[PDB]
């Protein structure tokens, strides 16, 4: 029995809030330097408040502000893609 | 740290 | 299957059963002796909404069954402002 | 017309109200001039200028419950060993009525008791029924229903229609209270 | 799918009617409430006469001024139609007085 | 326009390494690769995906069929069952099958296996079943010989209920299922084409009452055949 | 998809649009359709015609009675406040104006006057316009007080416990004392009659009073006589605020065990009979935060104030004194959670909030002001010790020299020189003085601030521990003067251990201060000894600390109303 | 540049490339990535790279910016003119390729 | 929103009407798009359009050129781009016509 | 400034 199925991230939204992106597709980082040489680990990074975004996203959010970006509350990793 | 939190 | 509503100026407005049961005073209207069986189908009187409410009433009816859960933008229904101040005390008793 | 909320004495609007409820509740032929008076007066009672009066209209309400369910519980105590079928007809009278007040009391149910804490009328006369109707009667109307029970499998098969009139009578009493909506059933009888 | 109201004199019968049913299936609904057979009763329209094997749709009557929300009246006679207890006017505002 | 162009070539791409058929692997890279140097990555950023989702599904169905083998008790599916896995936000297959689907229980056992492998090889990838895009083979054991048929996980469904009763009742088919009553009219018509299913009601038309029973005088020129 | 808008809505958005040429016939409409209508002026943003609409009280006595829609209220209230218009100075001049204009009138109308009052005082008291709902309980007051029948000495007595909340929390202790009095006398007056009301909300009041005070011993006193005078018909809202100040003053108390079961029965009642999203939830919960802080419990207590601060942002609009003290409040919670951490970023946002609001409808001497002026510059000194630049460092802690110099002049206007807050602002501010390199006036500080606790708090509270363990790191790292240290480790590490447990959070900072100590004298054998008793704080810390949502934890509490209370006096 | 501090460049260089990434995602949604302002973003964020000591990054926007700026413009314009300056910049003066 | 919630409603009248309803949202939207607010100017000028539709005489199809000409400018300010090329292909079409 | 004006 051959089977097809759309696998996908199980965030509730479908906009990474950081980069506007789509959740699935490649952040914006890795749409601009790292489109043409190697893009297949963008992944996404959770947190407590259960808001999910582009792990290249995050990552690079927290190098200036430690907040969650969509409700102002600290932030604390909890699962990775 | 050297000190205490608030109080 | 259908049901006649009396505006207190005496004018008589027919519309059919599931056209009225939007508002929740209707479904009430026709829930205890109001029913009758179908000697002159089911029959309401209002001794306080006026003739001009009551067709707009009943327009409104007309307006919710075939738009309702459309799949296209709904146009808005006129309520024209001569008539906005009678219609929402009417809407609100009737609970459309 | 004048659909505009109106001032009104509560005295004659009342009995009026009185009238009607009281050819509504034992299940009386009702008619239409009355039934759509009373619609279109409870409105302007609920919206009476300058202080809507629904709370009044609420208090005597449940006044003229009470004593008409304490009026049948009197008539339920007068009656010995022949208490079965008369509750059961009078149960299905009341719910009947109960649910022609809450058709009957539209306006006053979306918005007054919604606002206020005040119970939703149409459950109120279940209320009131088993607060005073079931609750002081907890033992005598169930003597005998469960005696037939065993009696059933042994050598008398009750009446089928007696006997499931009063088993779901327990459950409609309960129907809005969320903690006990099955509960009371089996408190009782199960 | 057209929505109109037929009217004869003291009330309105609101209809949701289709292009194919120009006249007679009209009728039969209002047969379906007051009987009154079409040999006594015809249809009326703005002090005109619609032919019972006429299409509604050629003779400006189309859908897209029958919507629901407002839809066009059609007289009826067993024409003198009362009014609809006109709503009291609302001052201008604007107007000096 | 040739923005209307990958969106054209993205539905026969979806239908082409969907259903198997493919003249080679390599020249579907190949196809890829020659547009990404002809109008950019991003042009083929949602094609490359679609290519790189087959060369990973024969690498994690062997992971797959490794996790079901180091297995703590004997777990057998039952059935040949294979996937492949799609991501979500490339491939335009994405056409929601929001009517409600009942998959039966020979099946059951084989999709909960790999919803509990996948939870756990892969952390926040939830899984939708395309039941639509699915396929498999059904042993056709009732009749005298073993006809092979190739039937959609929509028409075994109606194929698997009548194995245990010759006859079934439209009204419990549609109740077993539980979806819309106009794709089922289409849907089993491909048997009645074929004749897998004999027309059991007298009436003409196909409706609820239109009970159907099994067609013990089919015959298949082919042993092993497709049902379109 | 679209599913079509209701009769009601599309007549309501009608009479909006047509809204100038109907605005008066708007008034004559059922108080229903009146607030849907003045709701729609909201959402519309015509906030300007909703600003004359709601500015009168013949219109707003006529739709605050539309207690299902509520929090609407509040939200719009508020938006009209920070739109510009004083709708709530201009309803009390207009409640004043209508009062005395009433009190020459007959007394039966008087009466129709204080309902209206009421309603009015209860959602300007509500929507934290004290200062503006005090004027119209004073009116109230005196309308009530013109005549002395016995309906009058009830209404009085409402009033009077009313009005000492919105003098209370206005900061205005000194004359919330008054009121005290007054509303003893009235009391008794009403009792020399036989007649007896419940005074468990007045003395709750008392007890929040008291506890702003500081007089601790004092407050936990009239929680002992508020939870005796709890009965069963009270309503559910007074319950909640008795329960709320008696967690309050025992926590302070250092009485963990009873709050416990106060605080989680507070809690629960106000989820069960008010909601998940009201404004008293959302004080319960802001108080029951403060209960979760001071048990060491810091992280949950994050947990709390912002499940508080968000109840109040969704209902209290975004200028309010109420999601105020929310954000100073969990400005300071995460100041103290994110210590270690160094993770100030959130806190400081919210405590610049604070102050960006409570400077916008607050004057500049009030003593809410003192308070967020404090936790803003304990965050800004927390920052300017991590940060590296030596100017961005100095005029922080000039900043924070001179937000703790103001506030604690505002606390010496108010409270005193001798009060525990004040001795507080001292302790903040000899740390903030030892980061500021000015140790000479920093020991000088810590002693005032640890002299002013032990005349009031004793030698067996907490709160004078923690200044005596911030002023014995100030002697270990820098004074030198290492018997004294030691000593006041011994005592802070003493305290913490009969209190707190054995995982308390500053004994990890004290065994540091004890094994740097031991270093400097150069015995290093109890360096190690304290190593080994800092691993074993270690170890009970990883195997104690579970992270349990609080609220959860209180999602369904087995025990009743009668219950606590009967605990409660038992073990008093 | 002008800032001695290095933690303060370092918050500034993260936040002007913040700014760069965000209005480059909303050029390139609406505009498409075959445009002069969506080329214009990916020289700025070269720039910032070129700033920011990713020399190989820059080189590669750069790259991207003329290739997407040549292509629609030509061979000869003054934007393209500016994007080989920034790239010879970045060549002579950090990655060393004369 | 005001202006065209009374738009819609005097769809339904004669010429006159219409004309000093177009001239008022002619005015309004000149003015709203000169103050800046282009997306709250486009529901103005989408009514106006809809006004000029209703009817096929020389100065409608002129003032649904104009509504489309001045439609097109509170979307590049606005940049709505997507919708601009079907704004000129709308107006296009009226000056083909 | 080693480098021209930006974009
Ligand atoms: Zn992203
Ligand atoms: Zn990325
Ligand atoms: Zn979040
Ligand atoms: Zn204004």
């Amino acid at each position: 029995w051959n089977a097809v199925a759309l696998w996908a991230w199980d965030i509730v939204v479908d906009n990474c809030a950081i980069c506007r992106n789509h959740i699935m597709d490649l952040c914006i980082e890795c749409q601009a330097n790292q489109a043409s040489a190697t893009s297949e680990e963008c992944t996404v990074a959770w947190g407590v408040c259960n808001h999910a975004f582009h792990f290249h996203c995050i990552s690079r959010w927290l190098k200036t502000r430690q907040v969650c970006p969509l409700d102002n509350r600290e932030w604390e990793f909890q699962k990775y893609g | 740290q050297k000190r205490a939190s608030g109080q | 299957m259908y049901v006649k509503l009396i505006s207190s100026d005496g004018h008589e407005f027919i519309v059919k059963r599931e056209h009225a049961l939007t508002s929740g005073t209707i479904k009430a209207m026709l829930s205890g002796p109001g029913q009758f069986a179908e000697n002159e189908t089911n029959e309401v009187n209002f001794r306080e909404i006026p003739s001009h409410v009551l067709s707009k009433v009943c327009m409104y009816f007309t307006y919710k069954v075939r738009y309702t859960n459309s799949s296209t933008e709904i146009p808005e229904f006129p309520i024209a402002p001569e008539i906005a101040l009678e219609l929402l005390m009417a809407a609100n008793f009737l609970d459309c | 017309t004048s659909l505009k909320p109106r001032v009104v004495d509560f005295d004659e609007t009342w009995n009026k109200l009185l009238t009607t409820i009281k050819a509504v509740v034992m299940l009386e032929y009702v008619e239409r001039a009355t039934w759509n008076d009373r619609f279109s007066d409870i409105y302007a009672l609920c919206v009476a200028y300058p202080e809507p009066l629904g709370e009044r209209l609420y208090t005597e309400t449940k006044i003229f419950l009470e004593n008409h369910v304490r009026h049948l519980h009197k008539r339920v105590l007068e009656s010995e060993e022949q208490v079965l079928v008369m509750y059961h007809r009078y149960w299905e009278e009341y719910s009947k009525g109960a649910d022609y007040m809450d058709c009957l009391y539209r306006y006053l149910n979306t918005q007054f008791i919604k606002k206020n804490p005040l119970m939703e009328i149409g459950e109120l006369a279940l209320d009131m029924w088993r607060k005073l109707m079931v609750e002081p009667l907890q033992a005598i109307l169930i003597r005998m229903l469960l005696r037939e029970i065993k009696n059933d499998r042994g050598g008398e098969d009750p009446n089928q229609k007696v006997i499931h009139g009063v088993i779901n009578s327990f459950v409609h009493v309960e129907q809005y209270k969320k903690k006990f909506p099955l509960k009371f059933y089996q408190e009782i009888f199960e | 799918d057209v929505f109109l109201m037929i009217r004869r004199h003291k009330t309105t019968i609101f209809t949701d009617a289709k292009e194919s049913s120009t006249v007679f299936e009209l009728k039969r609904i209002v047969e379906g409430i007051l009987k009154r057979p079409p040999d006594e009763q015809r249809l009326y329209k703005d002090d005109q006469l619609l032919d019972d094997g006429k299409t509604l749709g050629e003779c400006g009557f189309t859908s897209q001024t029958a919507r629901p929300q407002a839809p066009a009246t059609v007289g009826l006679a067993f024409l003198c139609i009362e009014p609809f207890s006109s709503p009291p006017e609302l001052p201008d505002v604007m107007k000096p007085q | 326009d040739k923005d209307v162009f990958q969106k054209f070539y993205a539905r026969m791409l979806a239908k082409r390494l969907i259903h198997g058929l493919s003249m080679s692997m390599d020249s579907e890279e190949a196809m890829i690769n020659k547009l990404k140097q002809a109008c950019g990555y991003e042009f083929t950023s949602k094609l490359h995906r679609m290519y790189t989702d087959m060369s990973v599904s024969a690498d994690l169905n062997n992971k797959f069929n490794n996790f079901i083998k180091n297995q703590d008790t004997v777990i057998d599916l039952g059935i040949s069952f294979q996937i492949y896995v799609l991501q979500a936000g490339a491939w335009p297959l994405t056409q929601a099958p929001s009517s409600t689907f009942a998959i039966p229980q020979e099946l059951e056992k084989s999709v909960q296996m790999f919803e509990l492998f996948y939870s756990q090889h892969f952390s926040g990838r939830k899984l939708t079943w395309l039941h639509y895009l699915c396929t498999g083979e059904v042993k056709m054991n009732y009749l005298g010989k073993p006809y092979v048929a190739m039937v959609t996980t929509y028409q075994m469904a109606v194929l698997l209920a009548f194995n245990n009763s010759e006859t079934v009742s439209y009204k419990e088919l549609q109740d077993s299922t539980q979806m819309n009553e106009k794709e089922l009219t289409k849907t089993i018509k491909s048997l009645l084409d074929v004749k897998m299913i004999n027309h059991d009601s007298e009436k003409e038309d196909i409706d609820a009452e239109s009970s159907f029973s099994l067609n013990m005088n089919f015959s298949s020129k082919r042993t092993k055949f497709k049902i379109t | 998809e679209w599913i079509p808008e209701t009769l009601y809505n599309t007549a309501i958005s009608a009479v909006v649009d047509n809204y100038i040429r109907s605005r008066r016939d708007i008034r004559s409409l059922p108080e229903n359709i009146q607030f849907d209508v003045y709701y729609k002026l909201y959402q519309q943003g015509r906030l300007c015609q909703l600003g004359s609409e709601f500015c009168e009280l013949e219109v707003f006595a006529k739709v605050l009675r539309a207690l299902d829609k509520r929090h609407l209220l509040h939200h719009c209230f508020q938006a009209l406040m920070d739109h510009g218009v004083k709708v709530a100075s201009v309803l009390a001049y207009s409640f004043s104006r209508r009062c005395s204009y009433i009190a020459e009138s007959d007394a039966a109308v008087k009466e129709k006057a204080i309902q209206v009052g009421f309603v009015l005082g209860g959602f300007l008291s509500d929507a934290g316009w004290y200062s503006d709902a005090e004027k119209v309980f004073l009116s109230c007051l005196q309308l009530c007080t013109l005549h002395d029948e016995m309906l009058h000495w009830f209404r009085a007595v409402e009033c009077c416990v009313r009005l000492l909340h919105v003098r209370n929390g206005n900061c205005k202790y000194h004359l919330g004392e008054e009121t005290f009095k007054l509303a003893q006398t009235y009391m008794d007056k009403l009792s020399k009659h036989g007649q007896q009301a419940n005074k468990a909300a007045l003395y709750g009041e008392l007890c929040a009073l008291l506890f702003a005070k500081s007089h601790y011993d004092e407050a936990y006193k009239w929680c002992i006589e508020a939870m005796k005078e709890i009965t069963a018909g009270l309503p559910v809202k007074v319950v909640v605020d008795v329960l709320r100040q008696a967690s309050k003053a025992c926590v302070v108390k250092r009485e963990f065990k009873k709050a416990e079961q106060l605080i989680k029965h507070a809690v629960y009642l106000a989820r069960d009979h008010f909601g998940s999203k009201h404004p008293k939830y959302s004080d319960t919960l802001l108080d029951y935060g403060f209960y979760l802080l001071n048990v060491d419990n810091i992280c949950q207590s994050v947990a709390i104030y912002q499940a508080a601060l968000d109840i109040r942002q969704s209902v209290f609009g975004g200028k309010n004194i109420h999601v105020a003290t929310a954000h100073e409040d969990l400005a300071y919670s995460s100041y103290v959670h994110q210590y270690s951490s160094g993770k100030f970023d959130n806190a400081l946002f919210h405590a610049e909030r604070a102050i960006g609001i409570i400077t916008h409808i607050l004057p500049e001497d009030h003593l809410l002001l003192a308070s967020s002026k404090r936790v803003k510059a304990l965050i800004l000194e927390e920052i300017a010790i991590d940060c590296h630049n030596k100017e961005t460092e100095q005029r922080l802690l000039q900043e924070a020299h001179d937000l703790h110099l103001s506030s604690l002049q505002l606390a010496k206007k108010a409270f005193g020189e001798f009060n525990v807050q004040t001795a507080k602002h001292y302790g903040n501010l000899g740390r903030l003085y030892q980061s500021m390199r000015k140790f000479k006036e920093a020991e000088e500080m810590h002693i005032k601030a640890i002299q002013i606790k032990e005349q009031l708090l004793g030698q067996e509270d907490y709160e004078v521990a923690l200044s005596v363990g911030h002023l014995a790191s100030l002697y270990n790292y820098d004074m030198n003067q290492y018997e004294n240290a030691e000593k006041l480790y011994l005592r802070s590490i003493a305290i913490g251990k009969k209190l707190f447990g054995e995982g308390y959070s500053g004994l990890e900072y004290d065994y540091r201060g004890l094994i740097k100590l031991y270093n400097s004298i150069g015995n290093y054998e109890k360096v190690f000894e304290y190593h080994n008793v800092l691993s074993n704080w270690n170890r009970l810390r990883d195997r104690q600390y579970s992270v349990t949502d609080a609220l959860e934890d209180v999602s369904t509490s087995p025990q009743s109303t009668e219950e606590v209370v009967q605990s409660f006096l038992i073990s008093q």
